[PDB]
């Protein structure tokens, strides 16, 4: 089947400008494409149809074009309501396969992530568990790696860092990874260091964390 | 599965366009997913229809949808029965046995004729068109000379809008000349409303006159200003409101919108339109039987170009053509069957008459009896 | 104008059938069609079955023997029953029904409701709290922690000071860790507020009905 | 410079040997003056429009700038509206349509004013009309309306739809009445063949009057019509009597005594002087348009037949007025077009027969209705 | 009356302008150039009583 798979994986800009995503294909679809944008709620819209027009009710400047097994859609100015996802779907063949699709959101300076490591509390260390939760805040852009290190040992089993969406207001990302271990693993530990490598900055910002 | 065909409409075919996208929505089937791909363009000139009908066969289709004219028919039919490429369409019929040629229009000269020897008429006016052939004119011809008649004919097709007042005037001053009274009436939905205008100002609606509309669609002109004058007049109903899918079909389209589906709030409609929803049924019922055959039919897509010399056609094509002209579903004319040539059989023509309350069934035609 | 409201019972254990109904409200059931699309949760929306208005359907070659669509002219209603239900089904599903505008454009597409098969059972919501270290004034907004760990299904309702101190608050999403959702929030307190103010993380688990509340 | 010695010509014919195709070499033949006019001539089945349209793309193609050839009623849309969308000449000696663009130059002259004339000069009020469906479509619609605007009892009969059995049923369904007036217009081939057939009805000749608008009444089999109370009056186009025609008629017996030409001569048609006719006009527009300084060359090299969106051609609209603007003294008279593309300027000189008399009633022209002599 | 003048019944009415007075004449081709837009109803030949 036809299995449309797109190019671009997430590419952001600023507003004004005219951003071109491409959806490539794996075969020949007769340029019956499909680009609907879908914001982050859950509400889609279908905006282009035949991949060369553009639905009732779209706006004047999202636009596409292309024939054969390539075809991309480009809009002509970006606003803040545009800054959402966009899915292709190739309805030539059935089963038609939608594409993954690319997700556009605005831009903003190079901003190192706060890092901010705590202990855990008195309740939760007498359980016997201890989380070294390290927020790394006002994060920009998402290219941002982390290394615990605990006692000198780096730190890779038992750490979840599920990063947060953008910021509306504050254009930046915000992380949560815990150092999740048994009440040994800490009290073995004298302090606990959370090193987080952004791309602002070269140097790991190292938090430690003593017991 | 996917099944490429190819989709032409003129300048101003929004009903039938919306009737085609209606007929697609409703006629869905796992057995297979058509993809059509319209091209709108002018039926008018051969050039462009050419054009047109080389890039819808570059691509490999199957079956071709279009509409043509009375100039644009003869290479329509030549590089249909060249290519053996199935053809579809809802417009007149061609003159003579044409292959590979599934039209949808019944012959009207039938029961015009019919009509015409039950009124009993022996004089009487005839208006027709260019746009529709001339087979009709000849087949009245022959028939009033036959039947010893004293027939006229005035060509109204070269009446131009402009000096439409002093034209049509005098065409009729003149016809008052030999005293006739009724006038038969063979014209587009659009030149009869015309003629009737120009009947309502020069005041001949009055009680004394009988016109006759030879069209497949009769209520669909505007006829809220002929009824109360007091001429009976009399013409051709395709589809009846009374049958119970006719009657559904109608009550879900009034309900659409008119802003995605342009010419639906309306209680009438088209003959074309119905026509087109009918062919597009036909071409679902004769994809199934297909795809039920067992058969492959698939074919690659490497048909190249139209004007190949020497041109080898595909066993698909009389193999669909075959498929087309075996199927017999029902539908909004009624009973759809076609011979070995391509034209509709077995169908029924309802006459209707004009009375004060409106339009009135007074009978059916057919070509057994 | 169309519409399309989903409804599912958005946990379902392991090894059971996953039916969902889908009202057309705005249009017809018996003249238009209805496909059934699922989406994973940030992956590519793959098409799971298409229920024809003539009656047949067309089921997708990945789970063809594990989805079937029913149709139900009268209820106005498509259900969407999806049986041998795996682990990894804890994604959205949206129907949505094709139109004709010289190309299958799905326009009337609906919302769609969310699912978590899991066959684990409800946990009460345990939040924890992680302050910034010393009592002292940082900035101008102290990031405070709310460690919502072991909470079942996910995810639950955490909010801070239920809702009164909550400017700024950098809470990140909830994720799944071993049958337990491992909530963290990050409440951006004033300086002199500390500890004059009631940060309380009031953890009101969703699946559990639990709602504990701690500072 | 502006226009070269090579010029390449495309033709049109149905068949090789038809008597048409000579004409066409030997009107070639006799032009040496340069722009010289390379011929390529093309046999197609004129009846068939796919054929008929690949020899049109093919020449299209090649870099043709005029082409010359026939068409039938089924060919006759494509090929006028193919000229008017690419900007390309067409001479054609055949009968002409009322739908054409300015492109077409149809060198068969009109007879539906004619023979409205003549029926009126005739003072006929009722009379059977015959015709065939092949190119008998324009002038009926004329002549029902002149008979509407007149009175008239006209009652039109097809040739291919009355077989035999009709042929008798209609030949004494006017026997039935006093006098018997037909009217019939067909083709040369046609008209003969009908006559192989009505001279078993004729033999009588009770008040039996005929009009043949064909302007080949010389060459008609006219011993049908003899010994026979009938009367005859076909209009004639071409006049081997006068001394330009008498000219040409010498130097083609000439030029087939020094060389044997590939088709017979002898009984000529009125087809291959409309072949001259044109042949004469394209040579001096050609040589109005080298002889102006007008430069004259294909706008794209090889240029696609099929090409989306059509590329026009000013050198076309060049070609057009400049084949518009020709006058001369031909052989069928004297040759002039007007804007519509038509023939006007002629003159059509009417033929009674009767009793073996060869007695010329008088001439037709555009300005006046009709002229005895 | 472009509908009745061309019906066959004649019909007969009171009229209290003369168009073709030098007077009315001079008035008209003064008030049928003004503009629809600042006057409204003057493109107009005729004029109500
Ligand atoms: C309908 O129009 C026709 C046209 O005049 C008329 O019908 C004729 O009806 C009368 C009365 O039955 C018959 O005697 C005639 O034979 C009919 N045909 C004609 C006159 O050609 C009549 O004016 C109208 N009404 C009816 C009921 O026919
Ligand atoms: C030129 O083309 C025409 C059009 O096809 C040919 O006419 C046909 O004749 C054959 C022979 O019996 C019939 O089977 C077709 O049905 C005819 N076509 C139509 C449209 O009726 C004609 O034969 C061709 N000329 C030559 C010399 O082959
Ligand atoms: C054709 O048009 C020309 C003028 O436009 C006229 O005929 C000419 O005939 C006269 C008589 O000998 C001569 O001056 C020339 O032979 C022609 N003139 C030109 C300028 O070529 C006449 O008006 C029309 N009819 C005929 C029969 O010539
Ligand atoms: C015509 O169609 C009707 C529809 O019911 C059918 O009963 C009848 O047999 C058909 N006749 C022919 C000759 O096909
Ligand atoms: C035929 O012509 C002759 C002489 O030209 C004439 O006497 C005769 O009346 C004509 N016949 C008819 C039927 O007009
Ligand atoms: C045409 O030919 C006839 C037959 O000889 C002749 O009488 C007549 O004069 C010729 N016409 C002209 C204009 O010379």
């Amino acid at each position: 089947e036809i299995q449309m798979t797109q190019t671009t994986s997430s590419l952001s800009a600023s507003l004004g400008d005219r951003v071109t995503i491409s959806c490539r294909a794996s075969q020949d679809i007769s340029n019956y494409l499909s680009w609907y944008q879908q914001k982050p709620d859950g509400t889609v819209k279908l905006l282009i149809y035949y991949t060369s027009r553009l639905h009732s009710g779209v706006p004047s400047r999202f636009s596409g074009s292309g024939s054969g097994i390539d075809y991309s859609l480009t809009i002509n100015n970006l606003e803040q309501e545009d800054f959402a996802t966009y899915f292709c779907q190739q309805g030539n063949t059935l089963p038609l396969t939608f594409g993954a699709g690319t997700k556009l959101e605005l831009k903003r300076a190079d901003a190192a992530p706060t890092v901010s490591i705590f202990p855990p509390s008195s309740e939760q260390l007498t359980s016997g568990g201890a989380s070294v939760v390290c927020f790394l805040n006002n994060f920009y852009p998402k290219d941002i790696n982390v290394k615990w290190k605990i006692d000198g040992s780096e730190r890779q089993n038992g750490v979840l860092n599920s990063w947060t969406d953008q910021d509306s207001k504050d254009s930046t990302y915000s992380m949560s990874s815990t150092l999740t271990l048994t009440k040994d693993e800490y009290e073995r530990h004298n302090s606990y260091t959370c090193e987080a490598t952004h791309k602002t900055s070269t140097s790991p910002i190292v938090k430690s964390f003593n017991r | 599965n996917s099944i490429q065909i190819g989709g032409l409409f003129p300048r101003g075919a929004d009903q039938e366009y919306s009737a085609f996208r209606v007929g697609m929505v409703q006629f869905s089937t796992s057995e297979f997913r058509l993809t059509p791909h319209i091209d709108n363009l002018e039926v008018a000139n051969s050039f462009a229809v050419t054009n047109a009908f080389c890039s819808q066969f570059s691509r490999g289709v199957y079956a071709i949808f279009g509409f043509y004219d009375k100039k644009s028919v003869n290479t329509i039919t030549s590089f249909c029965g060249t290519l053996h490429v199935s053809f579809i369409t809802p417009s007149f019929p061609t003159d003579g046995t044409h292959p590979f040629v599934i039209q949808m229009r019944p012959d009207l000269k039938g029961a015009l004729l019919s009509l015409i020897e039950y009124y009993q008429w022996d004089k009487f006016a005839y208006l027709y068109d260019s746009d529709r052939g001339l087979s009709t004119l000849q087949a009245v011809l022959d028939s009033a000379a036959e039947k010893k008649w004293q027939v006229t004919a005035i060509n109204v097709g070269n009446i131009n809008n402009d000096k439409k007042d002093e034209t049509y005037r005098s065409l009729f001053q003149d016809l008052e000349l030999k005293k006739e009274r009724r006038v038969i009436l063979d014209c587009e939905r659009d030149k009869v409303n015309d003629i009737v205008d120009q009947v309502i100002t020069i005041g001949k609606h009055v009680k004394g006159y009988h016109y006759i509309i030879a069209n497949l669609g009769f209520t669909d002109g505007d006829l809220l200003k002929i009824q109360f004058g007091g001429a009976n007049v009399s013409g051709f109903q395709i589809v009846d409101y009374d049958d119970s899918l006719v009657s559904k079909f109608i009550e879900r389209w009034s309900t659409l919108e008119e802003k995605e589906y342009p010419g639906a709030h309306t209680a009438t409609i088209k003959y074309t339109s119905a026509l087109t929803y009918d062919a597009v049924q036909v071409m679902t019922e004769a994809f199934r039987n297909l795809r039920k055959q067992r058969i492959e039919i698939s074919r690659r897509g490497n048909a190249g170009d139209c004007l190949a010399n020497p041109a080898v056609p595909w066993g698909q094509g009389v193999e669909i053509e075959r498929a087309l002209k075996q199927v017999q579903v029902e539908g909004l004319s009624g009973n759809i069957k076609f011979d070995q040539n391509g034209k509709r059989i077995n169908y029924t023509i309802n006459i209707m008459e004009l009375k004060t309350n409106g339009p009135r069934k007074i009978g059916y035609w057919s070509e057994v009896d | 104008q169309a519409q399309l409201k989903e409804s599912g019972p958005g946990l379902v254990a392991p090894s059971q059938s996953l039916s969902i109904t889908c009202t057309v409200s705005g249009f017809s059931l018996t003249n238009y069609g209805v496909h059934w699309v699922r989406q994973p949760p940030g992956k590519g929306l793959e098409w799971l079955g298409v229920i024809w208005a003539g009656g047949s359907t067309n089921y997708n070659s990945a789970l063809m023997s594990r989805v079937s669509i029913s149709k139900d002219n009268s209820k106005s209603q498509v259900f969407l029953k999806m049986n041998s239900l795996q682990t990894d089904d804890t994604v959205m599903y949206y129907c949505a029904r094709e139109d004709y505008d010289y190309d299958w454009h799905f326009d009337v597409w609906g919302a769609g409701t969310t699912v978590t098969v899991s066959s684990a059972k409800t946990t009460p919501p345990s939040v924890y709290p992680l302050a910034p270290g010393s009592a002292a004034q940082t900035n101008s907004m102290v990031t405070l922690g709310c460690l919502v760990k072991g909470y079942f299904p996910e995810p639950v309702t955490v909010t801070w000071n239920s809702g009164s101190l909550s400017s700024g608050v950098h809470t990140f999403p909830a994720v799944l860790q071993s049958d337990l959702y491992t909530l963290s929030s990050s409440v951006t307190v004033p300086s002199s507020t500390w500890p004059s103010e009631t940060v309380t993380c009031n953890v009101a688990h969703p699946a559990s009905s639990t709602k504990v509340d701690k500072k | 410079a502006n226009f070269p010695n090579n010029i390449q010509i495309g033709g049109l014919f149905p068949n090789q040997q038809s008597q048409e195709h000579a004409a066409f070499r030997f009107a070639l033949s006799q032009l040496t003056e340069p722009p010289k006019l390379l011929p390529q001539i093309d046999i197609v089945n004129i009846s068939d429009s796919f054929e008929m349209t690949y020899r049109f793309c093919s020449q299209f193609s090649k870099g043709v700038y005029a082409i010359f050839g026939f068409y039938e009623r089924r060919t006759v849309n494509m090929l006028t509206s193919f000229c008017g969308a690419l900007h390309v000449c067409f001479i054609t000696p055949s009968f002409p349509v009322d739908t054409s663009n300015q492109f077409v130059l149809q060198l068969r002259p009109e007879l539906q004013e004619a023979l409205i004339s003549i029926i009126d000069h005739y003072k006929w009020q009722t009379f059977v009309y015959i015709y065939d469906a092949d190119r008998g479509l324009s002038v009926l619609q004329r002549v029902l309306d002149t008979a509407a605007e007149k009175n008239w009892q006209v009652t039109a009969v097809n040739i291919l739809t009355t077989t035999e059995e009709g042929y008798r049923m209609l030949f004494q369904d006017l026997e039935k009445k006093k006098e018997r007036l037909v009217v019939v217009d067909c083709e040369s081939e046609r008209l003969n063949a009908i006559l192989g057939q009505i001279v078993k009805l004729e033999k009588n000749g009770i008040g039996y009057h005929y009009i043949l608008a064909n302007l080949g009444f010389m060459d008609i089999d006219l011993n049908k019509f003899k010994e026979s109370g009938a009367n005859v009056t076909g209009f004639q186009l071409v006049n081997y009597t006068d001394t330009i025609p008498a000219r040409i008629m010498q130097q083609w017996r000439t030029s087939d005594a020094r060389d044997h030409t590939r088709v017979d001569w002898k009984r000529p048609k009125y087809t291959s002087a409309l072949t001259y006719d044109g042949v004469k006009v394209m040579a001096e527009a050609f040589q109005s348009l080298r002889r102006q300084r007008i430069d004259i060359s294909r706008r794209g090299n090889a240029g696609d037949c099929l090409a989306n969106p059509a590329v026009p051609w000013g050198q076309g609209i060049d070609i057009q007025r400049a084949l518009q603007q020709v006058r001369f003294e031909g052989l069928t008279g004297n040759v002039q077009f007007n804007e519509k593309g038509r023939r006007t300027n002629y003159t059509l000189h009417v033929i009674e027969m009767k009793h073996d008399g060869i007695r010329k009633i008088g001439y037709w022209n555009e300005d006046d209705k009709f002229v005895p002599a």
